[PDB]
RNA sequence: AUGAUUAAUAGGGACGGUCGGGGGCAUCAGUAUUCAAUUGUCAGAGGUGAAAUUCUUGGAUUUAUUGAAGACUAACUACUGCGAAAGCAUUUGCCAAGGACGUUUUCAUUAAUCAAGAACGAAAGUUAGGGGAUCGAAGAUGAUCAGAUACCGUCGUAGUCUUAACCAUAAACUAUGCCGACUAGGGAUCGGGUGGUGUUUUUUUAAUGACCCACUCGGCACCUUACGAGAAAUCAAAGUCUUUGGGUUCUGGGGAGUAUGGUCGCAAGGAACUUAAAGGAAUUGA
């Protein structure tokens, strides 16, 4: 009958960005949602 | 629980012995106050 | 200790105290000692009263000051599961095992 | 452990045979104490006959209860230390050496809920007799105290270790040690204590819990028999 | 020599008597451990659940009088004190510092929160000296018998202590950003101050206490409850009368396995064979 509550030890959504050599938030569109109607299309061509 | 109890113990019988303690200077007060409304060496000596 | 248990001392004549400190069996200070205090004693003092049964003793737990009286080998039973209580075995543990040797005691 | 069973051991193979037996070159004395306490018998004891007696006799040191030299109970709790000094015929002639307390007496007075005082003091007599005194006191409440507790600030306890110096410092200086001596037992050193450091903070169990003799001067023969209070032979033949 | 108002139950500084196991440098004491000198006696001492290494007739263990070394401040020690935290308990002196309180003294917005940027930071640990008593990772060795005493015994390196630098981590906890205001009762304690009263006190040396009651600031806490909050444990904050604004910094969108078109890493080296088998077991068989 001996319980003891057991310890709660301590990759943020930020640091995953940066986890490569470059900032990936530094590489992105102007317009992202024209970007996904121009591919979505350009894939149905190809 | 547990050694919060035990702390909780020791408080309560302090307070109670302090309520003991002040109920016998409020009794001998009370003797006081009844009281007062009820050789030649030796008093040569009366003020040591 | 009790009066009735004080007086087997005058009824018989090998029965013995034996006394020592929390400090001696282990260096516990603040929360740690006033917890071991507690382990010994139990809930309802019933952690006391399960050594006292099984070894035939009587237990003082004045403090961490603590006395055993009873014959010279009972004392020592009682003593060894006091010491694993203080060095932190929880006392279910040491229940089970004060249940082997109170078995073992009425056997001889 | 005797048994057989135990393993033997290295010591064992050569033994010296026990053929004398030691009281037989023993010779008894009789110990006997300064005129300072009341009762000066305070037992006897043995060493090895002269092939000197005197040489094991000188140094060594007794201590013995108070209860006893005084005969009376209420030094039961203090013990005084006796060194043997000189030796005529089987009476051996001793001189104070020490005070101190039971470990039992000790221990009761120590208590909580109160402040425990402690003071030392460095003094030498007027015999030039060097010694170290300790005292102890307690704080202790008023008569019509309700507070569980009588502390008292270290600025009171600094107050009191400061007047008590003062005394035990003064009454050693101003005193030989068989006047020393002579004021232990009545405890009048203690009540003086009482009086000076009472309106600082009152106090209780007020006592000189030790006495040490760090150094002695040049051993008198002289003063020592005036402290105790020479014979001629008988022909042999 | 010369322009403005308050003096915030904001802040700073000053002064007064205190308070503190706050800090640094010296200094004093205390037994205890180990060792050594002398001393009396003689077979064991030690240790375990039980034993063996080990020490010992050159006297061990034990006894008495001492001395030396290095640590550490028992009992007093408390739901008490101080410090930004980590932490801090022998005496005395020196050096500077500090909270609170008292003030009909002074300045007059000097403030809050804080990217950037800085000091201290338990224990362990690294470099180079000193010291090295106790305990003691590592290593060696005795015993490997018995499950409540099931990992113990001896020697013991680094270390534990200190000096000058590094390391910057703890369950370094209210498992809980900071500042300000407001919203319940109760009596215990610590420090300061005010008033009353009568006990202990005491006297032209000086100097000033202890206790009781009432009040008031600040503090460590505690008990009963929330007309509030929460699912609950519980919370005087984790509350601010149904849904939301007093100021400001940071941060977010458990326990077990499976596989990998991925990334980075990780060593050394120059000869079988028998009858498958009563071709047996046997004090027990035929
Ligand atoms: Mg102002
Ligand atoms: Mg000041
Ligand atoms: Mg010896
Ligand atoms: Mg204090
Ligand atoms: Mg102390
Ligand atoms: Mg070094
Ligand atoms: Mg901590
Ligand atoms: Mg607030
Ligand atoms: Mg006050």
């Amino acid at each position: 009958e001996q319980s003891n509550k057991q310890h709660r030890k301590a990759n943020t959504a930020k640091k995953k960005l940066h986890t490569q050599g470059h900032n990936a938030k530094a590489f992105a569109v102007a317009a992202p949602g024209k970007m996904a109607r121009t591919m979505q299309r350009s894939s149905d061509v190809n | 629980s547990g050694l919060r109890s035990f702390l909780r113990k020791k408080t309560q019988n302090v307070i109670d012995e302090r309520k003991l303690r002040v109920q016998k200077q409020l009794d001998k007060e009370k003797n006081i106050r009844k009281r007062n409304h009820q050789d030649v060496i030796e008093e040569a000596l009366s003020r040591f | 200790f009790d009066l009735d248990d004080s007086i087997a001392l005058l009824r018989l004549d090998d029965l013995y105290i034996e006394t020592f400190e929390v400090k001696d069996v282990k260096t516990l200070t603040g929360d740690h000692l006033s917890r071991a205090i507690g382990r010994i004693a139990g809930k309802d003092g019933k952690t006391k009263f399960a050594i006292e049964n099984a070894t035939r003793t009587r237990i003082v737990l004045a403090d961490s000051k603590i006395h055993i009286l009873g014959g010279f080998t009972h004392i020592r039973m009682a003593r060894e599961s006091v010491v694993s209580l203080i060095l932190g075995s929880p006392p279910g543990k040491v229940y089970g095992n004060l249940r082997t040797v109170a078995s073992r005691l009425k056997e001889r | 452990a005797v048994g057989k069973n135990k393993r033997l051991s290295k010591g064992k193979k050569g033994q010296k045979k026990r053929v004398v037996d030691p009281f037989t070159r023993k010779e008894w004395f009789d110990i006997k104490a300064p005129s300072t306490f009341e009762n000066r018998n305070v037992g006897k004891t043995l060493v090895n006959k002269s092939t000197s007696a005197s040489d094991a006799l000188k140094g060594r040191v007794v201590e013995v209860c108070l209860a006893d030299l005084q005969g009376s109970e209420d030094h039961s709790f203090r013990k005084i230390k006796l060194r043997v000094d000189e030796v005529q015929g089987k009476n051996l002639l001793t001189n104070f050496h020490g005070m101190d307390f039971t470990t039992d007496k000790l221990r009761s007075m120590v208590r909580k809920w109160q402040t425990l005082i402690e003071a030392n003091v460095t003094v030498k007599t007027s015999d030039d007799y060097v010694l170290r005194i300790f005292a102890i006191a307690f704080t202790r409440k008023q008569a019509n105290q309700v507070k569980r507790h009588s502390y008292a600030q270290s600025s009171h306890i600094r107050a009191i270790r400061k007047v008590i110096s003062e005394i035990l410092t003064k009454e050693v200086q101003g005193s030989t040690l068989a006047q020393l001596t002579s004021k232990l037992i009545p405890e009048v050193i203690n009540k003086e204590i009482e009086n000076a450091t009472k309106d600082i903070f009152p106090l209780q169990n007020i006592h000189v819990r030790k006495v040490k003799l760090l150094k002695q001067p040049k051993f008198d023969v002289g003063a020592l028999m005036a402290l105790h209070g020479e014979e001629k032979g008988k022909k042999v033949t």
